[PDB]
């Protein structure tokens, strides 16, 4: 979250 | 090199454009609140991926958000409702929330590390957006006297965003909401909402524009006429 993130991964993370 | 060009989703919009965004450019859209900012970057981090006869360049994507705006479950809508996965397509979006202005800075370098990554690739970066690209900058820098080191600063972050536009052949795509300040991107386009639910496009100051306005809607496709 500092940093970038795949959006596959963004996605459930904010799940 | 040549230069490459993302289709918007909206043939309206691509004739405006001159076949659609442009790599080694930065196209900037503004306009208020509703005015379709949000849904044509979400659009074109789906267009970008499909190959260029169906207008994209078979690239990877990176999104700096500096509010909370990116909506992955919207990419997957927009995909599958053009025939893509949608999850495939998540795969190939990077996406960073800035903090504030200075870590925004960071994290455009931070962009060049993947960038290089991926150069070689069969899926380079080809598009990298940047929404409410002056959001920060202008909750930092208020009162008097601020007016000079915000526009130096801000001046400053897209020059850094033309080098990597130019330098690995990148379309750079930034949104701001609502002269008299100073603007640096290559092409200006101003968004609004029309009759019958449409929004309207404007290009500003781009004489080499053969004039005109676009005319698209928002749909489960993402952007379209």
């Amino acid at each position: 979250l500092g940093t970038f993130m795949r959006a596959d991964e963004y996605l459930k993370k904010r799940a | 090199a040549t230069i490459g060009r993302i289709s918007t989703g909206s043939k309206s919009l691509d004739k405006l454009l001159g076949g659609g965004i442009e790599t080694q450019a930065i196209t900037e859209v503004f306009g208020e609140f509703g005015s379709g900012k949000t849904q044509l970057a979400h659009t074109l981090a789906v267009m970008v991926q499909l190959p260029p006869e169906e207008g994209g360049l078979n690239g990877s994507v990176m999104w700096i958000d500096t509010e909370n705006t990116f909506r992955p479950e919207r990419i997957r809508e927009i995909a599958q409702n053009r025939g893509l996965d949608p999850d495939e397509v998540l795969k190939h979006i990077a996406y960073a929330r800035a903090f504030n202005s200075n870590h925004q800075m960071l994290l455009v370098q931070q962009a060049e590390d993947m960038i290089k990554e991926l150069l070689n690739t069969d899926r380079p970066v080809k598009l990298l957006i940047v929404d409410s690209l002056t959001s920060h900058f202008r909750s930092e820098y208020i009162g008097r006297g601020a007016l000079a080191e915000r526009q130096q600063k801000l001046a400053k972050h897209l020059a850094d965003l033309h080098r990597l536009a130019n330098l690995y052949d990148i379309a750079v795509f930034v949104t701001n909401q609502v002269h008299i300040l100073a603007h640096s991107a290559t092409l200006r386009v101003y968004l609004r909402k029309g009759k019958g639910g449409k929004r309207i496009a404007r290009l500003i100051d781009a004489p080499h524009l053969p004039e005109g306005e676009a005319v698209f809607s928002i749909t489960e496709k993402g952007i379209e006429d």
